[PDB]
């Protein structure tokens, strides 16, 4: 979920 | 667990000089290095990221370069406001790690220190713990040497040195050396000398007093 | 645009919990990552941890991970650092910051954090020492030096002026050194013409706000 949050932030 | 080694720890320069600051890493970090400016009582400021990308609102004077393990921060034509401390930082992998910093200071003519020794007060004698203060005033560069002598014998330990920042007027440094002693220890010896050495001095200076 | 502002105590006792707060503004708090960085009195900068404004999830420094807890509060647009079981080693200036990251291409991996905005930072000292005012002792002998010894006081700082601030030329007040007792100590000196000695009066004004004590000490020959 951490990596998922990270990528969600950038888009 | 990436270690970051910055150099030099401090460098002296004049306004208009091109200063360079090296940053080495224990292993490759590709291009993921950042540079920061920190002035006393001021919020740290991002200068450069991606090793060479200039952050918004940063002057063109600052420039970064390098990859892998070798990096360099360059400030072309140093300004008065640029005199401060600079940190490098890798972020290829967790955790982010910083260098220990480079303090950019003002270059100045050599100045010998004025030495002064201060015997303890009668008030402090009644305290049971006396302090012997040696003062090195207005000298450049910072590097100096202070030794304490009691009855001709070298007194190591129980000493604490403190150094001021570069003075706003003459860009010199001042240094205090404080020898804290027990009163019984103090009253049992007679002469207290402060030997000072500095490149501005043609010979080691010694200020002393007889209790 | 982005503006940060740290808050927290000044003093924490060992083994207790250190709580500092950071207020962000001028941007969507949920759309970015926020965290804490610190610098010890002589040691370098140290990243503590960073978290996502939306989920509160994030990453901590492995060396502080066990004692660290970085929380969020979407209402105040605010994050907080809870550092448990602190010691003197945790004495530092604590900065709030935004943690930007980048795709470490071409892979679907990401870089770690770099920091584009920092707050002014709040100082925090960890110590078991009690509040105590300083003892002032005079430092006396064409040019001549003299000063005052301000020692055995806690906590920082002490202020030192000469002749109520009317004497500033040649004045030097040294940084405080933390003695082995947990108390601080410094000296303040000033260079003056040796000819004016015996006639001119020199008084150092020592003021220690956190313990009221206001001391004037005349330095004689």
């Amino acid at each position: 979920l951490l990596e998922l949050d990270k990528w969600a932030s950038l888009w | 667990d990436i270690q970051v080694t910055q150099s030099p720890s401090s460098l002296s320069a004049s306004v208009g000089d091109t200063v360079t600051i090296s940053c080495r890493t224990s292993q490759s970090i590709s291009t993921w290095l950042a540079w920061y400016q920190v002035k006393p009582g001021k919020a740290p400021k991002l200068l450069i990221y991606t090793a060479s990308s200039l952050a918004s609102g940063v002057p063109s004077r600052f420039s970064g370069s390098g990859s892998g393990t070798d990096f360099t921060l360059t400030i072309s034509s140093l300004q008065s406001e640029d005199f401060a401390t600079y940190y490098c930082q890798q972020y290829i992998s967790l955790p982010p790690t910083f260098g220990l910093g480079t303090k950019v200071e003002i270059k100045r003519a050599v100045a010998a220190p004025s030495v002064f020794i201060f015997p303890p007060s009668e008030d402090q004698v009644k305290s049971g713990t006396v302090s012997v203060v040696c003062l090195l005033n207005n000298f450049y560069p910072r590097e100096a040497s202070v030794k304490w002598k009691v009855d001709g014998v070298l007194k190591t330990g129980n000493s604490q040195e403190s150094v001021t920042e570069q003075d706003s007027k003459d860009n010199t440094y001042s240094l205090s050396s404080t020898l804290t002693l027990s009163n019984t220890d103090y009253q049992s010896h007679n002469v207290y000398a402060c030997e000072v050495t500095h490149q501005g001095l043609s010979s080691p200076v010694t200020k002393s007093f007889n209790r | 645009q982005v503006q940060l502002q740290e808050s927290g105590p000044g003093l924490v006792k060992p083994s207790e919990t250190l709580s500092v707060t950071c207020a962000v503004s001028g941007v969507s708090f949920s759309s970015f990552w926020w965290g804490w960085i610190r610098q010890s009195p002589g040691k370098g900068l140290e990243w503590i941890g960073t978290i996502y404004g939306s989920s509160g999830r994030g990453e901590y420094n492995p060396s502080l991970k066990s004692r660290t807890t970085i929380s969020r509060d979407t209402s105040k647009s605010q994050i907080s650092l809870e550092l448990t079981s602190v010691t003197a080693a945790d004495t530092a200036i604590y900065y709030c910051s935004r943690g930007l990251f980048q795709p470490n291409g071409f892979s679907f991996t990401l870089t770690s954090y770099w920091f584009d905005v920092w707050g002014p930072g709040v100082p925090v000292t960890v110590s078991s020492a009690s509040t105590k005012g300083p003892s002032v002792f005079p430092l006396a002998p064409s040019t001549a030096a003299l000063g005052c010894l301000v020692k055995d006081y806690f906590p920082e700082p002490v202020t030192v002026s000469w002749n109520s601030g009317s004497l500033t030329s040649g004045v030097h007040t040294f940084p405080a050194v933390l003695q082995s007792s947990g108390l601080y100590s410094l000296s303040s000196v000033v260079t003056v013409p040796s000819s004016s000695l015996g006639t001119q009066t020199y008084v150092c004004n020592v003021n220690h706000k956190p313990s009221n004590t206001k001391v004037d000490k005349r330095v004689e020959i």
